[PDB]
């Protein structure tokens, strides 16, 4: 999973 | 990431950037990171990109419930509290994330809560949240004053965005902007960092630290 | 199925009335009369055992008058088996309030959750109701010295004095008749038993057909201390009042 | 006794049969689906002319393109409502799309026939839902007891719906505008009212694609109310 | 959670002209010992399916009773068992691999490697792999284990694409399935010399050979090798 | 679980366990809830076929429900104790994720719910009470006075009355209240109620409670004398 | 230790066009270093015009695809045979994919078809269900080097008007069919180049308003 | 009579009557009808109206790409025993890769009907269906009726005067079996057998229902201006 | 399947009576005769083991069990229902008490226990209740000798002397002209004896009387010796030649  | 959102006299600043990545891939450049609740509610997005995306949009349908079932909009502190009890029963399941609920209703005026996966649930006039949150705050504090005009305050949002997009290596892509009032939220557009950095060095002579 | 058996324990009739609770009370009717009556300085418990054999073992005997906590007692009319069961509960109720905040139950408190248990046998589970009514005779310092009664329908109320049972038309009319507010515990007693005396469908009245309880703060000094008579005990307090 | 889920030997439920009697008794309310709208009234009915009317809740938002008129056992209806509103946010948040009128009307429906010895009896109030989607636009359903459905033109439920169903026989077409229809309503239903309609007894409603489901204020109806008698007047 | 104990070795097999060939020793190994020797690991269901198997032994046989118990169900109610309502390879894979990725699923797998190996109702063949992750996939050559590292680039020189297929006759297959066996035995330390094959075939059907034999090896060049460098004698 | 459908359809399309919780509330001692301008008053009946009770103990007939919204009734009482425990439980709940009292509006649709979900759910009766809601929204000072019954049907009501005699006590404030000018004053609305039970009661004496409830939470309980005072500069304005 | 995941390798490529999108991926599926099958379809026809790759761990890649084509029959069952818009699709395999949020689909998804306005679109999924339209996406294996690729080919980026003075961006502009098939195919054939995992064969499914195309291009074996 | 209050009682001659009051709401159904060749089996259902405002009632519902229904009596349940078929065939689909075979869509059925006929508490459907399909084996019609009795014919029909075109078509069995390879022919005679059990009434636009399965053509229904061409 | 009776099979009749407790005090009034008489130094109970059939051995049914090695019951009434009740008894002894304070539970707390049993069956759905009176006899260090009644209300009496069953009103009037509290225990055996050949109609002999006692310890029946604190059971089975010595000198 991908984070911002 | 990097999000922030600031009370001030002409009512709530909201600016994010648009970077999603894994590890030191850059996954994305053009995420949104706030989520348009209601009219008169917004929602900042950090941390786990499925966990804030899934969690925020279901929010926006337990809010919509609250006002078929009550005949009136869900106040900021309900339905920031709807999402901080939702992610502190999750609590040690290992979801992430830093979100801020941006709204203004009547009963409450313009206000913040800042959310996060932990279960801590604050209300303030001024947070940053994400990896780029210090440098955001290192600006922002720096030019912060209640008395703002709208123009000021967009662009000071807009700037410390900015200031995280250059420092912060995960942060970047392009500056999403709101401006919330008594009347419900208003959209400030898309500005791809590729331009704005350029026009900000040249317009106010700051960046020395760059090759012009 | 199984439904052609089943009598409905918990329904209305045409006028609104609960069948097994009307019918409970008609049960507890033929029971041996209970009296509570409340003092400024205690309170008494009296009750007539259902008619005694002479060969019954009276004095390691318990009928009418249970101990609840320290501060709380009740006389029961109606089914003793019944009653038992309600009676743990409310022991063990009881505890839990005070392992929980380190303080002893106030007695309404107490009555309440026990007239909830009976109310719920009236609504919902399709069980009999228990047949029993209480007399509560307690302490504690919110309110002091109080009595109620429940019966099982679960409804309670609060008494300066009252009566449970046999014959509580004549009763209450008697202690009507005789009660005044400012009355001393002593004098409680003697109307105790001149009301059981008069209502009474024994012949006469004897120690070896009551139970007999007081609730004084006559300890020492702020406190409250039980007494539940022995049958010498009653046998005395039965000629100190000239009924014998 | 017998079994709440027992067969009549015509082969009906009595239960569901018993159910439809209840609903007969009820307030009455109609509806009337144009190209240019579904129209929806009820009969308030105030027991007593203390209870204050507009208290009085017989015509209800599902989601922004449905809305609910009920008929006989009101109290039975919340929860119906409740699930309906919940599936049609559920379904939007699923698919972020609107959800279909027939698709929600099936999925109250369904709820119906889980009675027995899941509730204890059917409800008591059937229901007028009624909508707009983009593939099969305005739509008026009858949601009955029984679990059936059907679509309808337009359709009047409670007491004075035997009178009312032969009274739209006859005056609905395939062209009335949405203020033809407002105003047959209110003729309709102050035909079969025991008192006298006013803006008070009876309430209006509509939903349109444009501006999703709206519940008339006392202002606006007292003038379509006005409106209609000059009509009738003036021939 | 699982660690195999008893196991079988390669399970090889390809598609020919007209059908599929597949063959697996008869060996159960436990750890480095070579406990048993008379162990089937190809396993017929109904007249056009083989499922060979690799992998922990005791959930091959628990496989085995699946299998011999989904035929007994399929003839359940059911006039057309042995027509066209008669158990297709293709329905039997799916079954399989259905299970094995469910046993996956709940952290508990089935510690084996299946290929099954048959010809459809219309006359295609049909070749197909699945195993304790669930995994599933098609070639013209399949192979498990060591197999997979040494058969695989022998049965890929004969059928190398699909149009490979139509070209190769079952003795050229066979062949090639036979000589892959050998190499196996040559350099996989958990093999045995003893196997089985069996062909499907569109027309013939299916033909099962038990207790064959690894022949023809080459060993004699081992005398000429003295010592490991520098030694002579 | 004990599971029996008690509350069922008659052919007629009744339900007569509902219908028969009714009676039980019909039975109850009469309830009257009368708003004023700027405050709402709840008025109840004592049954005085009791002397001897103890009223500093005896179950008051009026509920707070959180310290803004208070409860009557008339029914059965054990029943009550029920449905006020589970409003109470509810209000403290509205409190916690909503951070905001509830309207009164909100925790009278719950009571409400709660009835209806007993005429419909196996192995229950429902209950033999209807309720008189009243008291303030948050921040509001526009009254509130609501009505719910054993069906789960619930409305607003300028003023109301249930119970026993209810019909002659409705009779009374439909002629003697004017919707366009309601008791402008907590003294007027008070008066207002007491007369409206004295039809029906017998002497005001230890007969007649009332509960004053204005805005932000001020609730209180007339006492004896303070309730006698009223009954008493009634009746000498009767003589007439 | 019983490890439930996999790495079957490949990688897939998504762009959209005007009227017209594609979905194409490589038919090589792997474990380790060893080939498993040169041809292995990944891209999937999935009925109401829209075609899904779900690319990393195959029997996860296999499963979701399952439920997704399912869950398009329900919608028809359930909503009287309407078509399954492609927003309406991203955002039903988001559920699907968080719903095992704690356990996840080890695969890089995107699905491809054509928006309400008849307008081509792609979206891609993360493996717990973020997902996002764009023109542009590759996944799997190989992404990292078709992606920044395609960020020059497709969206034009670092690109400049001559002559302007690095002042005015090449402008923005749809690709025809051909052209976008020429990306497609150089694409492949570069990461084929440079990653093991990557080759054997190229299957483009192309969706327009008529249905579901597809074309077929070796690639390289070794 | 005094054995009819529930499924669990025989009556003293072997009865169910409750099982026979089901089958009633049958007999009160729209008349709908099956019929089928060797390569196609077609479904003609007559819908019923609430009155001249109001839609037609959906009689037929589709199962899988080669199976559907249609349905006589309650409705609701048709929609629970359908739902139960769809979920059968898509077990059958994603388990063995395997469509689902109408006799055993039959049984699955039959078996699902009789549990509710046994046990207290329950009631049996009160819903009769025919299903058609195309499978291994070729074209197939089923009648179901709620005592769980299924029964494969080459056609039949049910609900209201349903006698009439079940007379109908066993005269009419000679020609109709052998409609092979032309789907508008065998609709047609499905028409045709409907049409004997009409009385004051006649088949309308928005009032005939017809589906058709076959060897390349998938489960499809036609309504409205689709049907217009068969009148 | 299942059970779906999760109603009261009891329930109040409209003049207050419920119903199957009263019938079931019927089916003890049928019941033979059983009594118990408390002696200064020891308690009795007995009853007559009235056989089915001659062929029937009758010692294999006992009417007179071992609760605890201080506890003993009798009943009158419906016989497998005792069997079951004094199962139930014993082990509710240990569960209840013995494996939570390391010692046998005192005769009115035992009693207490079978008594709640017994009520639950009034109540509880799908059940009857239990056919039987019971008559406990018992001795514990801080109460001493102890007799009690319980009857299938779940009422229970402490008792001097008395009798249940079949001529109990009769053997109750026997026993009020002979107990006093000065009884040592043979003379309550005595008197035992005495009531009981009232209301038996053949044989009166140790084989047809069941009659057991609690007394005295009996380390010789213990089992083992070398805890000093551990004296053995007060509960005894009179033989049938114990009886039959007390019959002559009758
Ligand atoms: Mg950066
Ligand atoms: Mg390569």
């Amino acid at each position: 999973a991908p984070a911002x | 990431t990097t999000t922030l959102a600031f009370r001030f006299q002409g009512g709530i600043i909201v600016a994010v950037d648009s970077r999603a990545t894994a590890g030191n891939w850059v996954a994305s450049q053009t995420v949104k990171k706030v989520i348009e609740i209601n009219p008169f509610l917004l929602g900042t997005m950090a941390g786990g990109a499925a966990d804030c995306q899934f969690w925020e949009t279901w929010l926006g349908s337990q809010c919509r419930l609250h006002e078929l079932r009550e005949k009136e909009r869900i106040s900021v502190a309900a339905a920031s509290k709807i999402l901080s009890n939702l992610v502190y029963q999750y609590k040690g399941a290992g979801l992430s994330m830093g979100t801020m609920i941006c709204g203004y209703t009547r009963k409450e005026g313009p206000t913040i809560y800042y959310v996060d996966s932990d279960g801590t649930r604050l209300k303030g006039d001024i947070f940053c949240v994400g990896s780029g949150q210090t440098f955001a705050y290192g600006v922002l504090d720096s030019n912060y004053k209640w008395d703002l005009s709208v123009e000021d305050a967009l662009y000071l949002g807009k700037r410390s965005i900015l200031a995280a997009a250059h420092r912060d290596a995960y942060s970047g892509g392009s500056v999403n902007l709101y401006h919330v009032t008594e009347d419900g939220w208003i959209y400030h557009g898309n500005h791809d960092v590729g331009e704005l950095f350029w026009k900000v060095k040249e317009e106010e002579g700051s960046f020395n630290n760059v090759i012009g | 199925g199984s439904r052609r058996y089943d009598s409905r324990t918990t329904i209305f009739s045409p006028e609104g009335r609960l069948y097994q609770v009307e019918y409970a009370l008609e049960s507890i009717s033929h029971a041996g009369t209970a009296i509570g009556i409340m003092a400024s300085d205690g309170i008494v418990l009296a009750a007539e055992r259902k008619v005694t054999s002479t060969l019954l073992e009276q004095d390691t005997s318990t009928e009418k008058l249970y101990k609840l906590n320290d501060k709380i007692a009740v006389a029961v009319a109606g089914l003793t088996a019944d009653a038992e069961i309600l009676i743990n509960t409310a022991r063990i109720h009881a505890q839990n309030y005070l392992k929980t905040y380190n303080e002893d139950i106030p007695v309404e408190i107490l009555v309440r959750r026990l007239s909830d248990i009976k109310q719920g046998y009236t609504q919902h589970g399709g069980l009999r109701p228990f047949g029993v009514s209480f007399i509560y005779a307690g302490y504690d310092d919110r309110y002091g010295y109080q009595l109620y009664t429940s019966n099982p329908s679960g409804n309670y109320t609060g008494w300066k004095a009252i009566s449970v049972g046999a014959n509580t038309s004549a009763a209450q009319t008697l202690l009507q008749m005789d009660y005044k507010d400012d009355m001393k515990v002593d004098d409680a007693i003697e109307l105790a038993l001149k009301t059981l005396s008069k209502t009474t469908d024994s012949s006469a009245l004897t120690y070896d057909r009551l139970e007999f309880a007081t609730i004084r703060k006559g300890a020492n000094d702020g406190e409250v201390y039980q007494k539940i008579f022995k049958p010498q005990e009653i046998k005395d307090i039965l000629v100190k009042t000239g009924i014998t | 006794d017998r079994g709440v889920s027992t067969f009549s030997p015509e082969g009906r439920l009595f239960q569901v049969e018993y159910s439809l009697e209840a609903i007969k008794l009820g307030s009455t309310a109609i509806g009337i689906a144009t190209k240019e709208g579904v129209v929806l009234g009820v009969e308030k009915r105030a027991t007593s002319p203390l209870l204050e009317s507009d208290s009085i809740e017989k015509i209800v938002e599902i989601d922004r393109h449905i809305g609910c008129a009920m008929s006989g056992l009101t109290a039975d209806a919340r929860s119906m409502i409740e699930h309906a509103r919940t599936a049609a946010v559920t379904h939007n948040l699923y698919y972020d799309e609107d959800i279909n009128v027939e698709s929600l009307t099936q999925s109250v429906c369904d709820l119906a026939l889980r009675f027995g010895e899941l509730m204890s009896r059917p409800f008591g109030v059937a229901l007028l839902i009624a909508g707009h989607d983009a593939d099969d636009g305005y739509q008026l359903f009858h949601a009955e007891p029984s679990g059936t459905f059907y679509r309808y033109n337009a359709k009047a439920i409670g007491s004075g719906s035997e009178g009312a169903q032969a009274e739209l026989l006859n005056e609905w077409h395939s062209s009335l505008t949405l203020k033809e229809a407002e105003l047959l309503v209110l003729k309709i239903l102050k035909q079969v009212m025991e008192e006298k309609l006013d803006e008070n007894n009876a309430q209006l409603s509509c939903i349109t694609k444009q501006d999703g489901f709206k519940i008339y204020d006392n202002e606006k109806t007292a003038e379509l109310i006005k409106e209609l008698k000059e009509k009738e007047a003036a021939e | 959670t699982q660690q195999p104990i008893v196991t079988g070795t390669s399970v090889i097999s390809m598609k020919y002209d007209n059908g599929v060939i597949i063959a697996a020793d008869n060996l159960g190994s436990y750890g480095s010992l070579l406990r048993f020797n008379g162990v089937e690991r190809l396993i017929p269901v109904g007249d056009n399916t083989v499922v060979g198997i690799s992998g922990d032994i005791s959930d091959m046989q628990h496989i085995e009773r699946l299998l011999k118990d989904l035929v007994t169900e399929n003839a359940y109610d059911n006039p057309l068992a042995d027509a066209e309502e008669a158990l297709e390879p293709s329905y039997i894979f799916e079954y399989l691999a259905t299970v094995m990725y469910q046993r996956r699923s709940k952290m508990n797998p089935l510690w084996n490697a299946i290929i099954v190996a048959g010809v459809q109702s219309n006359g295609d063949q049909f070749l197909r792999y699945v195993n304790l992750l669930g995994v599933t996939y098609s070639s013209p050559t399949l192979a498990t284990g060591f197999g997979a590292h040494m058969a695989n680039p022998l049965l890929r020189k004969v059928v190398d694409r699909e149009s490979d297929i139509p070209k190769t006759t079952v003795q050229v297959a066979e062949e090639a399935i036979v000589n892959a066996m050998r190499v196996l035995y040559y350099r996989d330390a958990r093999s045995s010399r003893n196997f089985s094959l069996a062909i499907i075939d569109k027309n013939t059907g299916l033909t099962f050979k038990k207790n064959l034999q690894v022949e023809n090896m080459k060993w004699d060049f081992a005398k000429d090798i003295k010592g490991y460098g520098t030694q002579k004698i | 679980g004990y599971d029996r459908a008690l509350s069922i359809f008659s052919p007629d399309g009744h339900i007569f366990q509902v219908e028969y919780a009714l009676e039980a509330v019909k039975r109850g001692t009469c309830a009257v809830g009368v708003k004023g301008k700027n405050c709402v008053v709840l008025g109840c009946e004592r049954r005085s076929t009791l002397k001897l009770q103890d009223t500093r103990i005896t179950p008051s007939k009026v509920s707070k429900i959180d310290s803004h919204v208070v409860l009557s009734f008339s029914g059965l009482n054990a029943d009550s104790r029920i449905l006020i425990e589970k409003a109470r439980v509810e209000a403290q709940s509205h409190r916690l994720t909503l951070e905001d009292p509830v309207t009164v509006e909100y925790l009278t649709r719950y009571v409400a719910g709660v009835q209806q979900r007993y005429t419909q759910s196996g192995g229950v009766r429902p209950f033999g009470v209807s309720t008189l809601i009243a008291g303030f929204d948050p921040r509001d000072d526009e009254p509130k006075l609501y009505q719910t019954e054993p069906s789960g049907i619930y409305s607003s009501w300028s003023a109301q009355t249930i119970g026993r005699n209810s019909k002659t006590v409705r009779e009374f404030l439909e002629k003697n209240y004017d919707r366009k000018e309601p008791p402008a004053t907590v003294e007027e609305c008070v008066k207002l109620t007491v007369r409206s039970l004295l039809e029906v009661v017998q002497t005001g004496a230890k007969n007649i409670e009332i509960t004053v409830v204005k805005p932000d939470s001020d609730i209180v309980a007339l006492s004896s004398e303070e309730i006698n005072q009223y009954v008493t500069q009634i009746e000498q304005e009767k003589q007439e | 230790q019983f490890n439930p995941y996999g790495d079957n390798g490949g990688t897939i490529l998504g762009i959209a066009g005007e009227d017209f999108a594609v979905l194409a991926g490589d038919t090589r599926n792997i474990t380790d270093y060893s080939i498993n099958s040169r041809y292995e379809p990944k891209v999937f026809d999935c009925g109401d015009n829209i075609v899904m790759s779900a690319n990393g761990f195959a029997a996860d890649g296999d499963a979701l695809v399952k439920r997704f084509k399912n869950s398009v029959k329900w919608y028809h069952f359930d909503h009287n045979d309407k078509k399954l818009s492609i927003n309406s699709a991203a955002r039903n395999i988001q559920h699907l994919l968080y719903g095992k949020r704690f356990f996840p689909y080890y695969v890089h998804t995107i699905i491809a078809g054509l928006d309400e306005d008849g307008k081509g679109a792609v979206y891609s999924f993360d493996p717990v269900g973020s997902y996002e339209r764009e023109q542009c996406r590759a996944g799997g294996a190989a992404a990292s080097l078709i992606m920044p690729f395609l960020d020059n080919q497709v969206n034009f980026k670092n690109q400049y008007e001559p002559g302007t003075n690095g002042k005015v961006k090449k402008p923005l502009k749809y690709l025809s069919v051909e052209e976008v098939i020429k990306l497609v195919r150089d694409s492949f054939t570069s990461a084929t180049e440079r990653h093991i995992q990557v080759g054997d064969g190229l299957e483009i499914l192309i969706v327009t308003k008529d249905g579901v195309r597809k074309e077929f291009y070796e690639l390289k074996r070794d | 009579n005094n054995y009819d209050g529930d499924t669990v009682t025989f009556s003293p001659t072997g009865r169910l009557f409750q099982v026979e009051y089901a089958l009633e709401a049958i007999k009160q159904g729209s008349v709908t009808v099956g019929l089928r060749s060797n390569t196609h089996a077609v479904l003609v259902a007559l819908k019923r109206n609430a009155d001249e405002l109001s839609s037609y009632q959906k009689k037929i519902i589709k199962c899988d790409e080669h199976m559907g229904l249609s349905l006589a009596g309650l409705a609701p349940d048709a929609r629970v025993l359908s739902n139960y078929l769809r979920q059968q065939c898509n077990y059958s689909s994603l388990v063995f890769n395997r469509k689902l075979a109408v006799e055993r869509a039959g049984h699955l059925l039959c078996d699902k009907a009789q549990k509710n006929t046994q046990s207290y508490g329950g009631r049996p459907y009160g819903v009769g269906l025919l299903i058609i399909g195309y499978d291994k084996s070729g074209a197939h019609l089923l009648e179901f009726q709620p005592s769980g009795n299924v029964t494969e014919l080459y056609g039949t029909a049910i609900g209201a005067r349903s006698q009439g075109a079940k007379t109908y078509l066993e005269r009419t069995l000679d020609t109709f079996i052998k409609i092979d390879g032309n789907p508008d022919e065998l609709i047609k005679a499905g028409v045709e057998a409907i049409s004997q059990s009409l009385r004051d009434e006649s088949l309308t636009v928005d009032n005939l229902s017809i589906a058709i399965v076959g060897k390349d053509t998938p489960f499809t229904i036609y309504d409205g201006e689709a049907v217009a061409k068969y009148i | 399947m299942t059970d779906r009776y999760s109603f009261s099979l009891t329930t109040f009749s409209p003049s207050g009576k419920l119903g199957q407790i009263d019938y079931a005090l019927t089916a003890v009034k049928q019941g033979v005769t059983s009594l118990g008489i408390k002696a200064t130094n020891g308690v009795v109970i007995a009853t007559e083991k009235k056989s089915s059939s001659p062929l029937a051995m009758s010692e294999t049914l006992s009417k007179v069990s071992l609760l605890t090695p201080d506890i003993g019951a009798v009943y009158s009434g419906m016989g497998p229902d005792y069997r079951v009740l004094v199962d139930k008894s014993r082990k509710v002894a240990h569960t209840s008490y013995k494996r939570i304070y390391g010692e046998y539970p005192p005769t009115k707390l035992l009693v207490s226990e079978v008594a709640k049993i017994m009520q639950e069956a009034t109540q509880s759905g799908g059940v009857r209740p239990f056919g039987v009176s019971l008559l406990i006899a018992g001795h514990d260090e801080f109460n001493g000798f102890s007799l009690y009644q319980v009857d299938p209300s779940g009422s229970y009496f402490p008792w001097k002397a008395t009798a249940i069953g079949k001529g109990s009103v009769a053997a109750k009037t026997f026993l009020e002209k002979r107990w006093n509290d000065e009884l040592e225990l043979e003379d309550a055996i005595h008197i035992a004896l005495l009531t009981l050949k009232e209301s038996v109609e053949g044989e009166f002999n140790g084989d047809t009387i069941e009659l057991a006692i609690i007394g005295d310890e009996n380390p010789d029946l213990l089992g083992y010796t070398g805890i000093p604190t551990d004296k053995g059971p007060r509960f005894r089975k009179l033989t049938s030649q114990e009886i039959n010595d007390r019959l002559e000198a009758l």
